[PDB]
């Protein structure tokens, strides 16, 4: 299972929108659950995104795709976004499932210049 | 006036408390957050060679799923329960072909693949937990081995004494290099791509550590000499004394604090949720050995005697009557 990530790049103006779309693709593993994160510029550490506000995102779980939407792009979105799957993974005994962190995204590079 | 070393490079790998970074005996060198409850777990970013866990009150061994469940015998062993599809255990080539899709993870050598395989397991349904498993790698097998159970040492004298009045029972345990374990190797979640470049493996033949001093290898000042038939009671030994992040205070009737300070993290149908925490004198740490101990080795096949050290070596000595070893050794295998 690899994680198809676009756009690979994108150069937005402020107050714009960027849709990330990501798919599951080549999984047996059905999608239970999706992250982002990104690194911005300057670190390379990498944060949790909080989704909320101008961060919207839609998983179909039915044809394992997952998107975030970004809408009134600011300079503080520049950065390096990459989503991530994760499975559930039943067990062969009781009903319960377990997580199983999936492959990542290859990235979309964020940049949101102003007048430059 | 030169200070420098021109074994500085070579003797890296022997620099164990930068290399590994964690306890070896009993590694405990981090916390993490798993459903908004801190627990230990181990973090060396060297491989174990002939590490496991012997159980002391049940005949089931270690590499056993955990229990509850009708299948591997009795108060269960220590690894993951059966998944579908199996993710544990799983051999060597079923893991590369699992990973077939990822350029990184489907190349990397056994042993690193091992680990990542078991960092891929979430605990506790926490998907953003930075807490993850640690394996064991069968190299007679191919077969990696993820372990639920973090924890290496319960096992104090008064409700662990063997098969006899412990009181009787819930789990007695310490990890060992016994001969049944040669081909197992223990795995953090942190062990290192080129663990095999950076990391000790095999044991040297005709060289006794020393350290570097004025453009001389002499021998290591201060040893503790202990007899051993062969190089294997010697790693043993050398393991035995080896950095230890366990409570090395031990306890009493198990406690909830107490319990997690030995790297438990679950009872089997919740986790273990302390709601005091230690806000006082710790530094949320005094546990961690950050991989200060009697790490190293010099055995002498002649004498018949282990000589066991605590300071890094930084020189070798050319003795045709010595082999030098390491807890983090093979406990058999010379080069």
């Amino acid at each position: 299972a690899w994680v198809d990530q676009t756009p690979r790049t994108a150069t937005k103006e402020t107050g714009e929108s960027l849709t990330i779309n990501c798919v599951l693709r080549d999984a047996s593993l059905e999608l239970k659950d999706t992250g982002w994160y990104r690194t911005k510029l300057g670190s390379t550490n990498e944060q949790s995104i909080s989704i909320g506000g101008r961060y919207v995102e839609t998983v179909n779980k039915g044809s394992k795709s997952f998107s975030l939407r970004i809408s009134d792009l600011r300079v503080e979105d520049s950065g390096t976004y990459k989503c991530q799957a994760f499975y559930s993974l039943p067990l062969r005994d009781y009903n319960y499932s377990l997580l199983f962190r999936g492959e990542k995204g290859a990235g979309t590079a964020l940049t949101v210049k102003a007048a430059a | 006036n030169y200070m420098g070393n021109p074994w500085t490079e070579y003797m890296a790998k022997y620099d164990i408390e930068e290399v590994h970074g964690s306890g070896i005996r009993v590694d405990l060198g981090e916390d993490a957050e798993v459903a908004g409850t801190q627990y230990r777990l181990p973090s060396g970013k060297c491989p174990v060679f002939g590490k496991g866990i012997i159980i002391e009150n049940s005949n089931t061994t270690f590499l056993t799923p955990v229990a509850t469940g009708n299948q591997y015998l009795k108060d269960g062993g220590f690894a993951f329960p059966p998944t579908e599809p199996l993710m544990s255990p799983m051999t060597l080539d079923e893991m590369r072909h699992f990973y077939k899709d990822n350029k990184y993870v489907k190349n990397l050598d056994e042993l690193t693949l091992c680990s990542r395989h078991a960092g891929n397991m979430i605990p506790d349904n926490d998907k953003n937990s930075n807490y993850k498993y640690p394996a064991v790698y069968d190299d007679k097998d191919k077969k990696c081995h993820i372990l639920y159970i973090a924890a290496q040492e319960n096992n104090g004298p008064r409700y662990c004494n063997k098969d006899e009045s412990k009181r009787n029972s819930m789990f007695c345990f310490r990890p060992a290099k016994d001969i049944s374990f040669q081909n197992y190797t223990y795995l953090s979640k942190n062990v290192v791509d080129n663990w095999e470049k950076v990391c000790p493996r095999k044991n040297l033949q005709n060289a006794k550590f020393g350290l570097w001093v004025d453009g001389n290898c002499e021998d290591i000042p201060h040893v503790n000499e202990f007899p051993a038939i062969d190089l294997f009671e010697c790693n043993k030994l050398v393991f035995e004394l080896s950095a230890s992040d366990q409570p090395k205070q031990y306890e009493q009737h198990l406690t909830d604090y107490e319990k997690i300070k030995e790297g438990f993290k679950n009872k089997n149908a919740s986790m273990i949720k302390s709601a005091f925490l230690p806000t006082g004198a710790f530094k949320a740490d005094r546990y961690k050995s950050h991989g200060k101990g009697y790490n190293w080795g010099n055995y002498n096949t002649e004498t018949q005697k282990c000589e066991i050290f605590n300071v890094k070596p930084t020189c070798l000595i050319n003795n045709s009557s010595y082999i030098a070893t390491t807890a983090l050794s093979h406990p058999i295998e010379v080069e």
